[PDB]
């Protein structure tokens, strides 16, 4: 079932071919020939360009800009508590009335 | 062993097709013809494709027929028969016809809804 | 490099990789056991369910069938 | 208008006296002049249009109109320059001419404030249209196509004239602006069903309306690459710039006169997308996408809101861009293999990689990607077409999922797979392709930082 | 559980509807209920920011909670003992609707059975 | 650098599940003549190998040792 | 040819796994509370998760 | 080409169905044109409906990523057939058993779906209870209206 | 409300960078996978705070 | 500040004040403290010499004052000189209820985000004002089409103006 | 993955044959046909190629596999789809 | 069909062995079955009567069909497998390096170099290697898609260039 003298003859020809086809795409070694052209420090740089130079323009976008502009930002208000003390008045939130004060 | 029912998208496969078995001298014979089809028409284009000079697209005739034979020659082919004309009948008339009824039926209900105003568009101020 | 491969056999390993493997297979039973130990409630129900087969008529205010 | 008008006129004097080896050089360099002080247009108003004096006047429907059309020109000399390289100089010359003249007749369409200088300035785009298809296209099949193109437009046209004709003698006025005032109601007569008729029929030829869109694929693929640009940009939307104006004299005739016409658009969209998926040809393919696009636009202008109005601008203008790229990309693979077969060159993204960059841009767009100005149109026109009935969200629905089918389908077969083993000519995408391609994509992609200069007068 | 066994194989005439209990007076059976007593201030849970599905009659517990949490911050392990209260409340809430449903269904079946008697 | 194989002789069915299976068709009068050729999965390194429920197990030795010492610390911690 | 001594693929999972046993713990012991969980049901219902995963 | 090579009318006669086999490759014997039906076929081959995901994947085609050679006659649907769209090829269990288990499945589910619908799980407890007459004023009720009292008692 | 409003964009913004140098010849592409890591890196730390506020 | 209170209202705030209840130190105290020193202090001295140009060349720009002139109820028929002029006026006010309904819209939207979970009771007034605002907007503009104008307004209102003398006139 | 040399492929080529118990390990080379020297048959044939499938991680298709009947052969063969050229 | 009955039943052999093999799993249990199924074929060997060998092929087949694995095991790089055509993107055909700009060639002096010897070598055996194909072909085009090898000395083996040039198996 196996190859013919003729099959097995043009393969022994296109191998010696193929393999030293194979060879001469091994690179030498001055190629490639090019043209003419410690973490502390590298994460520092990191920091500096890419966090604070940005928060420095975004905020001073928000602050003199959207900021400037009604409904831009729109914060939840805070949650107020009984017993809690408001800073804008002074006024104390009066306690909360007392509970059966039940465990188990 | 439940025999195989071949469909439309599920094809017959060969080791269960009688024809791939059982074979004589003529059918031998068919298929050392192909063989010499496929093998003529490779020579064909291995001697261009190997060419060292050659520079571009090896035109193949086949492609060409086929998106001719999809396009330029559809209607010299065409005949208005009973099969073609119900067929362009149904599928041009037909759903043409059956979205109007559709979008009529239903922009009817709509606009009478709204004379007496039984359709709420309380917040309804973009179209 | 630092490994190479072998032939039909089992492969090298390093020590580093084995213990730090050991450590969090390790560290992964004990935060199963610390959290069973101070949360077992979480895993088995935190309150207990009543049988309310065990109501009594006049804790349900259900009145005698007479009137 | 005389300071768009007269220098463009001058790019023909400009050309015929070039040195031999300056045409090109010349006319895309003062083409791009022009082009830049056209933006002297977007001086609009909220309630007034710019009126100039009694012959042209510019609105924010019109506006981006004209900013399309003198961009094109530049962009139509680059995509020529190389396959009429061997043409005769003298011939040469003519070919820019016609370029020239064409885009002359369409800035003064776009501008006329009188609907019968409209008209005449409407169909004198057929004369160089009809020149450049059959002059210089590739195939025989250019002169049929040319007979299709000339008498698919003037047998709508023809009762156009007929119709603006009795609207001035029955009105005693066509200009524009007059008409806004004197307007008055079409009461319900088979008379005025086809005064309708002839005032639409001109219009839905050239979207194409489906049914009447088989002169499309046959011109838009006969014609030399530069022919192709400005019919699919520009000249498919002289119909939708048409109707956009003269439906103002027709309602409320326009209430039931619409059906027939949404029908075939509706149901056409479907099925010119349906067509793209099982077309051989790369040219037809996208062809057959300008008809699935505009059908859209049928659509948004008869159902006649503001929202679908604002939509109806932004499509027409979005799909100029890519529509035009598109041609623009298959023809550079046409121009290295000499064939339109979308199969017979694959997996070109191996061969040249940043021209399947741009593939995948202009692809992307065509499928309507947000927030490209492409969805931002078919996006507004299917919300006004939700509210004039809500069952045509699934007729839209479907056919946005077919056009990212056809759109990918297109993209995948030519870029990605392997390469055809014999095709060994694809040279590196030159400079000139590069710029061509990227001269329409950024001006699109720019365009979705400030839309509201193409959303048209309702915005 | 066991209920929808008795409701579905079972007799379901005598079994509590969950949608439309309860079908009988308050008062039957119960002479004089005390009303639920209600400690937060509807004020209260108004400027608390409670979830209205939380404003039920434990939410007095929840503020509480929530105040102890923001106050104890950054150790998110404090207001254990807060949250067991919490918890708790709503464990005997959870209990008085088992009961009205035992209620339901005990009356129910004594409707029945006063039915019958009457019957024969 | 020439990778050196071990040498072939050392593989050997005797004392693996293949010589089960060997025994098996030997009952039937058949021979297996691939046996050796698997025996490098059932030698050396790769014999014996943990159950599920031993993979499971993996670092509960000292996972368990750690927890019992961390509750004494914490008893003793709050008693005293 | 096994080897998976990489420190980019030992520490890239590493922190994966160190979030694969305590951020449950973590998220759920920070979020507020916004429902009322029901924490009151019989045994067989509590354990039911755990049962039919042994099974 | 030349206008001798493309495709043509139906062929009429047994030298016609000769001159049409050649032009297309193919034995005489293999030849068959779609049916005379008016459809537009012409005399272009009918070829067997079968994927290119069913040619031999380790023959050294011509376009392998297509399976096709140069020159072989393309079918009709060969943009089909791509091996990106419709397969054809054998499946282990029969097309109509395969649609019957598929659909079996699906109807059977979604029938017990509509029978716990109307079987609901629930537990045996009564409604929640909320304050301030159900929490009237929280939902958005109307102020300015006294709400039907909704009075919640001890048990 | 301003370093809250301030630190949730910077995240956003901190992730399209290597986009934006990459896109406008800007980068070194020596090591372009570990420059957009850690670029993605710092996005947690500056997601963190802003978080840190909600659950406080 | 810079935009009016009154047109734009937001209702007095109430943070309330620190009540510490841990031993541990808050990440926020502190990260808040960095953000002013490295953050705000550089950002506001930037802005502060910006600020000394802009005094430097102080220039004004004025908001255009339209008169008013007469409506298209004033203009006889087919006159296009008062035509034209009603029509621009109907088309600017057009634009300018757009932006109306789009500032109610603006407070419904606020309150809701500000007022958290207590939302659906604490903007009952935004909302019966959006409702209000866009009911009148409706009537004023729903349904003219593409080609609306001042012409096609009145015949609406007109239209309106029928059936409410109509629906009285059963009374 | 380590390279492949013909040297290499060759030593495993013989080692999986070794390891076959039909097959003489002291009557076997390189150039050894399968049938006509070792006297093996086809079945056994399809065994070997599957066992050399199964030892480099890659299917020989069948039309390829029945024409290789020496060890040598296998080695060009295998050599020659993992482009090996030493 | 153009197999032999050969070629059909050893083809049968190696795929209801792989087939086997994936039921099997575990390697122990797959050669004991493996020799249970080899008996199998092993009790017809020599069978000589071809109709009663046939039918003995095709009800082989039927049971093959029956009980094959729904999901068998596929190599990897095989058709079908998990990595088939996976480097074909990277695979760029070698007439590209033609249209390199000088800038680009001048940093591969050497390795451009060896490729115009190639090259140079690919034009100067092309007349012979169609010369060879005209004189060895019977008219009426060859029936086979067989081809010769070389000859003589310093012909090269006919219509070799795409197979000795081809892109490598692992290229990137
Ligand atoms: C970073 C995050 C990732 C976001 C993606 C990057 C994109 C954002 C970067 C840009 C940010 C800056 C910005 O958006 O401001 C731009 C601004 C938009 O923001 P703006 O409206 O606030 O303007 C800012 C200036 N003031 C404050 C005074 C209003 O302007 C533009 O968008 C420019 C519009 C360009 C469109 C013109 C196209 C050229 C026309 C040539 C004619 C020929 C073309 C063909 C004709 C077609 C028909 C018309
Ligand atoms: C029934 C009830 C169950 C629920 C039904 C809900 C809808 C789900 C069905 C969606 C449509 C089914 C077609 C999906 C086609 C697809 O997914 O593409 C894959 C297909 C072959 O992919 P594959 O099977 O993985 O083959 C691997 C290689 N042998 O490759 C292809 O052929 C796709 C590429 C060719 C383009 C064919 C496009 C077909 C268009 C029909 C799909 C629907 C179109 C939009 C209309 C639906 C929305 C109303
Ligand atoms: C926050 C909780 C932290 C808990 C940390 C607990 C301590 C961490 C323990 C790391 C274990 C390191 O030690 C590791 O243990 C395993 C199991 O015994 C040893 O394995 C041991 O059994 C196997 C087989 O039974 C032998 O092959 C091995 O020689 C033997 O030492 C490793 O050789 C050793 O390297
Ligand atoms: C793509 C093609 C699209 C085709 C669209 C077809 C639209 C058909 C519109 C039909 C409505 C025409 O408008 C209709 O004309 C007739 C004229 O006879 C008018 O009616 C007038 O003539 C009819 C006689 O037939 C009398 O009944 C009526 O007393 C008289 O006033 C109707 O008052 C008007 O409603
Ligand atoms: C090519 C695709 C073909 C698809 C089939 C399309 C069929 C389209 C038929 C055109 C419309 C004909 O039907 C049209 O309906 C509208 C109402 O909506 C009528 O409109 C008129 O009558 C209505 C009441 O009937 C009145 O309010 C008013 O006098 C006027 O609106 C037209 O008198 C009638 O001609
Ligand atoms: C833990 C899983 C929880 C979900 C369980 C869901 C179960 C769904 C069961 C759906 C079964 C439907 O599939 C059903 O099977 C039988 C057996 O082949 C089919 O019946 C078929 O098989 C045999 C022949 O081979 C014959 O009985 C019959 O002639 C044929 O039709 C039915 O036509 C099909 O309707
Ligand atoms: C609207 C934008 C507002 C912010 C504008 C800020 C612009 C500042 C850009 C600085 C450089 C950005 O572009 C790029 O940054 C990274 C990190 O420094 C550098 O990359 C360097 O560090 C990374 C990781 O530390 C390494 O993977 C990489 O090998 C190295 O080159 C590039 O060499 C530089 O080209
Ligand atoms: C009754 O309480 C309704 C619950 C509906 C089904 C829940 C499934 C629980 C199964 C309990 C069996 C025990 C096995 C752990």
């Amino acid at each position: 079932s196996g190859y013919t003298p003729e099959e097995k003859l043009r393969l022994q020809q296109l191998r010696e071919l193929r393999r030293r086809w194979l060879k001469d795409q091994e690179l030498s070694p001055r190629e490639p020939v090019l043209p003419p052209q410690y973490k502390t420090y590298r994460h520092s740089i990191f920091a500096f360009t890419h966090v604070l130079i940005p928060v420095w323009i975004i905020h001073y976008y928000l602050k003199y800009h959207v900021t400037t502009k009604p409904y831009t930002i729109v914060e939840k208000k805070p949650r107020i508590f009984p017993g809690d003390t408001i800073l804008e008045t002074g006024e104390v939130i009066p306690p909360m009335k007392e509970f059966p004060d039940q465990h188990h | 062993f439940p025999k195989y029912e071949a469909s439309r998208l599920s094809s017959l496969p060969t080791t269960l097709d009688p024809a791939e078995y059982d074979i004589s001298s003529e059918t031998r014979k068919a298929q050392a013809e192909r063989l010499a089809i496929r093998s003529r028409l490779k020579r064909e284009y291995q001697l261009q494709y190997y060419d060292p000079s050659r520079r571009g697209v090896i035109e193949d005739p086949a492609l060409v027929r086929w998106t001719y034979a999809r396009s330029a020659n559809i209607y010299p082919n065409f005949r208005p028969n009973t099969k073609t004309s119900l067929l362009g009948a149904l599928f041009g008339i037909g759903p043409l016809v059956f979205w109007y009824y559709v979008f009529k039926t239903d922009r009817d209900r709509k606009e009478k809804l709204i004379q007496e105003g039984k359709l709420d568009r309380t917040f309804n101020i973009s179209y | 490099a630092h490994i190479e491969p072998r032939y039909r056999q089992f492969p090298q390993l390093t020590r580093s990789q084995v213990i730090q493997a050991e450590f969090f297979s390790a560290t992964m039973w004990f935060w199963i056991l610390w959290r069973f130990w101070h949360d077992s409630d979480a895993v088995l129900g935190h309150f207990p369910y009543p049988d309310p087969s065990q109501w009594t008529d006049e804790e349900l205010g259900i009145p005698p069938d007479d009137e | 208008m005389l300071k768009y008008i007269i220098p463009t006129i001058m790019l023909m004097p400009l050309t015929w006296l070039s040195k031999n080896n300056m045409i090109w050089v010349n006319s895309t360099a003062h083409s791009l002049l022009i082009s830049f002080t056209s933006l002297l247009l977007m001086n609009q108003f909220g309630d007034n249009s710019l009126n100039f004096s009694l012959l042209f006047f510019s609105d924010s429907l019109s506006t981006p109109l004209l900013i399309l059309t003198m961009w094109l020109l530049p962009l139509m000399l680059m995509a020529s320059q190389h396959h009429l390289s061997k043409e005769n100089l003298t011939r040469k010359k003519l070919f820019i001419t016609m370029l020239i003249s064409l885009q002359l007749f369409l800035i003064m369409t776009f501008t006329a404030m009188e609907l019968i200088l409209f008209y005449i300035l409407f169909e004198a785009t057929l004369v160089p249209t009809l020149i450049i298809i059959t002059r210089w296209g590739n195939q025989t099949e250019r002169l049929n196509a040319g007979l299709y193109f000339l008498f698919y437009t003037l047998a709508g046209s023809l009762p156009l004239l007929v119709a603006l004709i009795y609207i001035q003698n029955t009105v005693g006025s066509l200009n524009f602006l007059m008409l806004q005032y004197w307007v008055q109601p079409v009461h319900n007569s088979w008379s005025n069903v086809f005064m309708w008729l002839a005032c639409m029929m001109a219009f839905m030829v050239k979207m194409p309306l489906y049914g009447l869109h088989l002169w499309l694929p046959k011109a838009h693929v006969e014609a030399p690459i530069a022919g192709s640009m400005v019919l699919a940009a520009v000249l498919l939307k002289l119909g939708g710039y048409g109707m956009l104006r003269i439906t103002l004299i027709l309602n409320p005739m326009t209430d039931f006169m619409a059906y027939p016409f949404i029908m075939l658009s509706l149901w056409g969209m479907i099925m010119t997308s349906s067509i793209c998926l099982r077309q051989t040809d790369l040219k037809s393919l996208i062809a057959y996408s300008s008809v699935s696009h505009m059908a859209l636009v049928i659509v948004a202008i008869l159902i006649q809101t503001p929202w679908s109005y604002m939509g109806a601008t932004a499509l027409m203008i979005a799909h100029g861009l890519t529509s035009s790229m598109l041609f623009c990309l298959a023809n550079s693979n046409y121009e290295r293999i000499h064939s339109r077969t979308m199969i017979l060159a694959r997996g070109l993204q191996t061969l040249l990689p940043l021209m399947a960059t741009w593939w995948l841009l202009a692809s992307l767009t065509n499928l309507a990607l947000p927030p490209t100005i492409n969805l931002i149109g078919e996006l507004f026109v299917v919300m006004s077409t939700f509210s004039w009935s809500n069952i045509t969200i699934i007729l839209m629905g479907v056919n946005m999922v077919i056009t990212a089918l056809y759109s990918l389908y297109m993209l995948i077969m030519t870029q990605r797979g392997k390469y055809t083993y014999h095709i060994n000519n694809i040279s590196p995408s030159f400079t000139r392709e590069n710029a061509l391609m990227s001269l329409h994509i950024l001006p699109l992609l720019l365009l979705t930082l400030n839309p509201k200069i193409i959303l048209g007068p309702l915005y | 559980g066991a209920h929808l066994a008795r409701r579905y194989l079972g007799d379901a005439s005598v079994e509590p509807d969950p949608l439309r209990m309860p079908t009988f007076p308050p008062d039957y059976g119960f002479p004089e209920r005390k009303e639920r007593e209600m400690v937060a201030t509807q004020q209260e849970m108004n400027d608390a920011q409670l979830v209205l599905q939380q404003r039920d009659y434990c939410a007095h517990y929840l503020i509480r909670f929530l105040k102890c949490k923001r106050d104890s911050f950054p150790n998110f392990l404090a207001c254990k003992h807060e949250r067991h209260d919490w918890d708790y409340c709503e464990h005997l809430d959870y209990v008085k609707r088992m009961k009205e449903f035992e209620r339901e269904r005990r009356l129910l079946q004594r409707k029945k059975r006063r039915e019958q008697r009457e019957a024969d | 650098s020439k990778m050196e194989l071990p040498d072939y002789k050392q593989w050997k069915i005797e004392g693996t599940p293949l010589e089960t299976v060997q025994e098996k068709l030997a009952a039937r009068g058949l021979r297996d003549p691939w046996g050796r050729n698997e025996a490098w999965r059932y030698m050396g390194g790769f014999a014996n190998n943990v159950s599920f429920v031993g993979a499971l197990l993996k670092g509960f030795k000292w996972g368990f040792a750690a927890f019992v010492v961390a509750i004494g610390a914490e008893y003793y911690l709050e008693s005293q | 040819n096994i080897n998976e001594n990489n420190p980019l693929l030992i520490n890239s999972i590493k922190r994966l796994l160190i979030g694969s046993l305590f951020a449950g713990y973590i998220i759920s012991n920070n979020i507020p509370p916004t429902t009322i969980p029901q924490m009151t049901m019989p045994y067989y219902l509590k354990t039911t998760a755990l049962i039919v995963t042994i099974l | 080409i030349t206008k001798d090579m493309l495709p043509g009318p139906y062929p009429k006669t047994p030298e016609e169905r000769a001159a049409a086999a050649k032009k297309y490759n193919m034995r005489v014997e293999d030849y068959e044109p779609y049916p005379d039906d008016g459809t537009g076929y012409g005399d272009y081959p009918k070829l067997p409906d079968r994927s290119q995901q069913e040619r031999d994947p380790w023959y050294d085609w011509d376009h392998p990523d297509l399976r096709l050679n140069w020159g072989e006659p393309m079918h009709w649907d060969l943009d089909m057939y791509i091996r990106n769209r419709v397969d054809t090829s054998p499946t282990p269990v029969n097309w109509n058993l395969m649609c019957k288990h598929l659909f079996g499945f699906v109807a059977f589910m979604l029938f017990m779906f509509w029978v716990g619908e109307t079987y609901p799980a629930y537990q045996p407890v009564g409604p929640k209870q909320y304050p301030y007459n159900n929490l009237y004023l929280e939902r958005g009720g109307d102020p300015n209206k006294e709400p039907e009292p909704v009075v919640h008692y001890e048990i | 409300m301003n370093m809250f409003s301030s630190l949730s964009l910077v995240t956003l913004l901190l992730l399209t960078m290597p986009i934006m140098m990459m896109s406008f010849n800007t980068y070194k592409p020596s090591n372009y996978p570990l420059y957009v890591k850690t670029a993605i890196s710092y996005a947690f730390i500056t997601s963190m705070i802003p978080t840190m506020m909600f659950i406080h | 500040d810079s935009w009016d209170k009154d047109v734009y209202p937001e209702p007095p705030r109430r943070t309330p004040a620190p009540s510490p209840q841990t031993s541990l130190p808050n990440p926020i105290t502190y990260l808040t403290k960095a953000f002013d020193l490295l953050v705000d202090r550089p950002v506001t001295l930037v802005r502060e010499f910006i600020e000394r140009q802009h005094a430097k060349n102080k220039y004004y720009y004025y908001h255009r004052e339209f008169r008013r002139v007469p409506d298209i109820t004033e203009c006889q028929e087919k006159d296009v000189l008062c035509m034209f002029e009603a029509e621009m006026q109907w088309r600017r006010d057009y634009k300018v209820d757009q932006e109306i309904v789009n500032i109610i819209q603006e407070r419904l939207k606020a309150c809701q985000q500000r007022e958290g979970e207590s939302h659906r009771q604490n903007c009952a007034k935004e909302l019966e004002q959006f409702t209000q605002v866009v009911k009148a907007y409706q009537d004023r503009y729903h349904d003219l089409g593409a080609h609306y104008s001042a012409r096609k307004c009145l015949a609406k209102q007109k239209q309106r103006m029928l059936a409410e003398r109509k629906a009285a006139k059963e009374a | 993955a380590p390279p492949l040399t013909l040297e290499g492929i060759k030593d495993r080529v013989l080692y999986v044959l070794k390891l076959y118990d039909k097959i003489d390990p002291e009557k076997l080379s390189v150039n050894s046909h399968f049938m006509k020297d070792l006297g093996l048959d086809s079945l056994d044939q399809v065994e070997i190629i599957m066992a050399m499938e199964d030892e480099f991680g890659f299917e020989i298709p069948d039309i390829d596999a029945e024409k290789l009947m020496c060890p040598q052969e296998i080695v060009d063969y295998i050599a020659d789809k993992k482009d090996v050229y030493e | 069909a153009y197999l032999t009955h050969q070629q059909k039943v050893l083809r049968l052999y190696k795929r209801a062995l792989r087939h086997l093999e994936s039921w099997c799993i575990h390697r122990d249990k797959y050669r004991y079955f493996a020799c249970l199924l080899r008996a199998r074929f092993d009790e017809h060997k020599n069978e000589k009567d071809m109709v009663k060998a046939t039918q003995l092929l095709r009800e082989a087949e039927e049971e093959f069909w029956h009980g094959q694995h729904p999901q068998p095991y596929i190599f990897p790089e095989s058709p079908g497998g998990t990595s088939y055509e996976r480097y074909e993107c990277y695979k760029v055909p070698e007439w590209c390096l033609d249209d390199w700009h000088p800038s680009e060639k001048a940093m591969y002096p050497d390795y451009f170099a060896k490729r115009e010897q190639w090259k140079k070598l690919r034009r100067e055996s092309w007349e012979r290697e169609v010369k060879q194909l005209q004189e060895e072909t019977p008219v009426g085009g060859p029936r086979t898609e067989a081809l010769p090898p070389a000859r003589k000395q310093g012909d090269l083996p006919p219509l070799w260039w795409h197979i000795v040039t081809r892109p490598r198996e692992r290229p990137m």
